[PDB]
């Protein structure tokens, strides 16, 4: 239903982590990753695939990512760590 | 005999049709039917009843008869006693009610909304409780200075012991869809200590109510579905 | 000068006062009668205890403890031993009777609790096995007077002999549908802050004109405890539901010699 | 139509609607009219779709039926030349439970059989086009012991017989019950097991499924066998019509595992458990 | 009909209908009667099929779907047993061409199923005649997951099971539309993005796309796997009747790109460049 | 029960056809229409 | 061109300033900069032609004859009444057909300025303040 | 000459359906009845 491909993300602390969740349907009506963190966009063709660009990564964060499919509201995750001297 | 022509359409077997048929049992003489009691005309007929939402359905407790009894006491937070969104067809707390179950049967529906609050605490326990509905477009309220900006209702605690919020029909569409859409959504519904509940001693501090739902007689529904419960 | 807290109801040679009454239910909108002539499915000459078992009969009173979970009573045999509509019932094939159910449960201004009266029609329970379907004995589908109690758990077990009994689930309310929809039965609610008293008042419901009670069970009376009883001082006290029904209407068919079921 | 919606205005005084007690058993009564101010909205949309000839007003599927033709030589492959189905709504679980809604019914029902075929093996030669006997048999009519016994000869039972590739078959049936309506739910046995019985009758069924004989839908292929063994699949339908209704019930919930209202143990959740209470 | 043509001579006065003013909004208004000398030509030509329940009184194509029949092992091969299809009339560009002439429209369709068949393989047996089922599945209802689960047996979708060599079946579909006319162009969201959201919504599509749920078609072949892999075709049509139409718009000059209104780049030339300016 | 006879033409398909047909969806109370400004009634009044 | 119906709600929204037209169609390869209207004047951004856009209300202010455009615009809509934060009833659009040219100087500026009134405005559902996204 | 639809049920045979047919020998003379006794109306003269 919702399919986030970077699940498992290790990166230090300040990097960027790209983001990859699309959705299992072909109308993504209200697609979007809920964090509180600073991202543009990232170009990828195609109206079901998308990547989101995420930047200053300091603490352990579980990002959200819904998709309003037809068959009510999806959920996926990931899971992301950082790294210190 | 008679020149006819076949149009497109023929032959089909449509499971909506209305057709006449031959009967398999000419001449049966059918049983002769008495008053029974209790006779269901219409469908909306069942919507106009209470019946209770699961509203405590948290982590524990629900699937169990503590569904029901939404937690009080006397401490006067300015939490919110209860926050549920109005989709009484796709709701993970109202698709379970009476009128949920009759409207996951049907696809479009229309008319306001009717939530009975019954106190079942004390004879003592005093308060005030306030019943706000919000419609959609904006902050969900979380605060009291956000509900009461909405359509509220302030009701008492005493010898009447079941106030009644309503949430009328408020929305750009003639009719919502009975799922969780968007552009359908139904509105913000949240639930504040007006003042607090006070006991005196010798009484229980942390006490209970039960929550209805049901609908009002401007209600309908449209386009027969099947639902999604059973498999 | 009169109110709706206060209400006599007398049949026969019993009466029921109440001082903190909540209003009457009728059921379904209609008042219990006799069978009409323009209905009766029998030819034989109907026997009508008029005053001897149109009576209210008190069953025994169960305790509402803060762990409770519910009770249930098929009606037209919770009465089974009761008076003469006992003796009225075993010696007759068929029998057709309204009721006044009124349910008794009072506390002190200090407690709080509800209790959902039901009364539902065909209220057909499930089996306590997953061997068979469909598959409960006679005894343990008719208790009679102490009636039976749900339960919070559904713990089906793997003997057939133990398994043939009703799985008394409180949430899935027997039938395995949600209790939170039974309020489209003819119900009352006893609010321990506003009542004390549950009336309703049962016409007779059934598709048949007048059917075998010894066999068929046509309402069940269902007390679901919506709110756990909580007193401050005592958590542990005990209030006690004293059920009192009368029979309303009767009327009976087929005159023979007594019917003693099975006990066992 | 519905209710329409007058313009009132705001109030302050003693008549309190907003305030109702549901100690009394009465449901809530409250219009939007009373507790808000509210336009004149004159309401022209009607209740025509929710009524019950049109909530039943579907050709549901309630059966899945199989029957065989081929060169049966064994016990078994003459079994698979018929099939005899127990007419009941209870074999599927959708018309079953828009009809559990009310405890009793009252409607002439409508059946349509529509049937296909295929081909079992592939290079056993062919077929000629096929005749399909359908036979209601009311309880006490002699079942069928084998295809082609005395009893497919239907002298007064009533039989369809349906050429592949036509448009299916359709019938009315008209309300068949002892009963002054069905019985959904029976609360009760078929018999009273009497006090010190040598005949100990200690497994009587509970309920519903002791009343019921509705009768017996045996379906042979009313060909010979042919070269080809040809699988049949039929699908029997149900459209109650001229419905009434009483005493209604609420909606079957948890899934089924019978003929009767039993539940299995691992579905008896079936809500999903919400994050907290405050989840819009 | 339309107008007849008077008889009038020629004029020499300061009435002055040739000169008009098109800054003030109105069209030209100058009938040839008034600019030169014409005859009485009396016109019985009526605009009888360029009314609008005529010029929409076509039976189009909306679009084109497959499904198989055949002994599916793999995952891929048990969905090509079926086919849901989201009911929309852009995925073709001639009836949707015809239909964005006009912002908001009001119309009962009419559909009808044009279906065709063929063997995959040459020498894989043969095969019995078919039965097709098409399921409207209204939104909400569950859409399937394999070709033979429960939510195929339709007790209350409307369904439809045409015989293959039969006449293509027909139906037809009020206006089911939520707003008192299907928009056809919808300039605005499904919702607000608020001020300081941690959903970050900042993927919601534009416009049309995010009101539209009409329904979903859903098409599986009845029988069971023959030995021959049968192909099938079938074109959904669409024939607005009973047609009301408002606020008209342009038509569609450059080709489309997807369900909005977006525009390819190598195709924003629909022009064909003249000679010059004197070309006739 | 009645004697028929099918003429050519029959269980054809045509796309500019004028028939009825049954309607998949029994009773389905449409949405009460509003005086949208603006209505077209021909084609023709868009070539003037 | 990486999706279809893509704009974000920012870039659909300006407000005040409005937006203007483009006589080039350049689609950006990013996601991130093309979420806006692809503004284009002689497809008058929904791919049809301008010369066509006669058959909406219109006036043509020309600097011979007058100075000023004035329209009356009911509210038009399918549904009665619509959320004005999601939805856009009217879309004003100012095309240049004969571009400005005065012959001593050739590169004047002469402001438009538009001036709009609401008409027999009637709102519903009151509640707090929506306050929607600025990014 | 008429445009038909095929319903559902067509071309079956029902053995207790009740329709008209065409008779094999037209104009066939039938022998005249005479008063037998004894004319049974009903099965239920039978049952008693």
């Amino acid at each position: 239903q919702t399919s986030v491909s970077p699940s498992k993300v290790i990166l230090p602390r300040g990097g960027s982590v790209l983001v990859t969740c699309s959705t299992s349907c072909d109308q993504p009506k209200l697609l979007g990753i809920e964090t509180p963190l600073p991202k543009k966009e990232l170009l990828l063709p195609g109206n079901n695939r998308k990547v989101y660009e995420l930047s200053n990564v300091q603490e352990d964060s579980q990002p959200m990512c819904y998709s309003n499919c037809p068959d009510g509201q999806s959920t996926a995750k990931t899971f992301l760590t950082v790294y210190w001297t | 005999g008679l020149p006819t022509m076949l149009t497109p359409g023929s032959s089909q077997f449509l499971t909506s049709d209305d057709f006449q048929s031959p009967c398999a049992l000419p001449n049966f003489d059918v049983t002769p039917p008495i008053h029974i009691p209790g006779e269901v005309f219409n469908m909306m007929e069942l919507a106009e009843i209470d019946s209770m939402i699961p509203m405590n359905s948290v982590t524990g407790k629900a699937n169990t008869m503590e569904m029901y009894p939404i937690p009080l006491d006397d401490k006067g937070s300015a939490t919110p006693i209860f926050s549920i969104s109005l989709s009484p067809a796709s709701d993970k707390r109202l698709q379970y009610t009476m009128l949920g179950e009759i409207l996951n049967y049907y696809t479009h529906w229309t008319g306001s909304l009717r939530f009975t609050f019954l106190f079942c605490g004390s004879m003592m326990a005093t308060g005030k409780i306030l019943l706000s509905y919000s419609p959609p477009g904006a902050k969900p309220p979380t605060t009291r200075k956000d509900a009461m900006l909405g359509t509220h209702i302030i009701w008492d605690l005493g010898l009447q012991s079941s106030c009644t919020m309503l949430a009328p029909w408020i929305s750009n569409t003639v009719y919502r869809r009975c799922i969780k859409d968007d552009f359908t959504e139904g509105g913000y519904i949240t639930c504040f200590y007006q003042t607090r509940i006070v006991v005196p001693s010798g009484t229980p501090t942390s006490m209970f109510m039960l929550a209805f739902v049901s609908a009002c007689p401007d209600f309908s529904v449209r386009l027969l579905r099947d639902t999604n419960h059973i498999s | 000068g009169y109110s709706d807290r206060v209400r006599q109801i007398t049949l026969g040679n019993s009466t029921i006062t109440t001082q903190e009454a909540a209003n009457a239910v009728v059921a379904y909108g209609e008042w219990p009668s006799y069978l009409d002539d323009k209905e009766a499915n029998p030819i034989d000459a109907p026997t009508e205890p008029d005053v001897s078992s149109n009576r209210f009969y008190t069953l025994d009173s169960v305790q509402w403890k803060s762990t409770s979970r519910g009770w249930w009573w098929k009606l037209p045999d919770a009465l089974k031993d009761m008076g003469m509509f006992g003796q009225n019932m075993y010696y007759h094939y068929l029998g057709r009777s309204g009721y006044t159910v009124h349910v008794q449960c009072n506390a002190s201004k200090f407690h709080q609790g509800a209790l959902g009266v039901f009364a539902i029609p065909e209220y057909v329970m499930a089996c306590n096995t997953e061997a068979k379907t469909s598959y409960v004995s006679y005894v343990n589908a008719n208790p009679g007077e102490k009636g039976g109690v749900f339960d919070n758990a559904y713990n089906p077990s793997a003997e057939a002999s133990e398994g043939r009994k009703f799985a008394a689930l409180d949430y899935l309310l027997g039938c395995g549908v949600l209790a939170g929809n039974a309020f489209v039965y003819p119900h009352q609610i006893i609010n321990l802050r506003t009542n004390n008293s549950a009336t309703l008042v049962l016409p007779y419901v059934n598709s048949l004109a007048i059917d075998c009670m010894a066999k068929h069970n046509n309402w069940g009376l269902v007390i679901l405890p919506l709110c756990k009883l909580d007193y401050a001082p005592n958590s542990s006290t005990e209030i006690p539901i004293t059920v009192t029904i009368a029979p309303m209407f009767t009327e009976f068919n087929g005159l023979r010699n007594i019917t003693v079921p099975a006990t066992q | 139509t519905a209710q329409s919606t007058p313009l009132t205005s705001g109030v302050n005084s003693q008549e309190v609607p907003a305030l109702t007690a549901v100690e009394t058993g009465a449901s809530g009564q409250a219009v939007p009219s009373d507790v808000i101010e509210t336009r004149h909205v004159v309401n022209y949309k009607t209740r025509s779709e929710s009524t019950l000839e049109s909530f039943f007003g579907r050709s549901a599927c309630v059966t899945i039926l199989e029957v065989e033709n081929f060169n049966a030589t064994t016990d078994a492959d003459r079994k698979k030349q018929f099939t005899t189905w127990a007419i009941t709504y209870t074999d599927t679980v959708q018309l079953r439970r828009k009809l559990e809604f009310f405890t009793y019914s009252r409607f002439d029902l409508e059946m349509t059989f529509v049937i296909t075929e295929r081909y079992y093996a592939s290079n056993t030669g062919h077929a000629r086009n096929q005749v399909y006997q359908l036979m209601y048999i009311p309880p006490g009519a002699p079942r069928p012991t084998a295809w082609d016994d005395y009893t497919w000869q239907s002298s007064s039972n009533p039989s369809v017989f349906y050429t592949y590739g036509s448009a299916p078959p359709r019938m009315s049936i008209p309300y068949v019950g002892i009963a002054n309506a069905y019985s959904h739910f029976y609360d009760g046995f078929a018999r009273v097991p009497l006090k010190d019985e040598t005949v100990d009758s200690g497994d009587t069924y509970y309920g519903l499924v002791t009343i019921n004989d509705f009768g017996t839908l045996a379906v042979r292929v009313v060909n010979e066998y042919n070269p080809a063994r040809i699988t049949s699949k039929i699908r029997v339908y149900m459209k109650p019509k001229h419905v009434r209704c009483w005493c209604p019930r609420p909606p079957r919930a948890v899934p089924y595992r019978g003929e009767g209202v039993d539940f299995k143990q691992d579905s008896i959740t079936p809500l999903t458990a919400v994050e907290n209470i405050n989840t819009f």
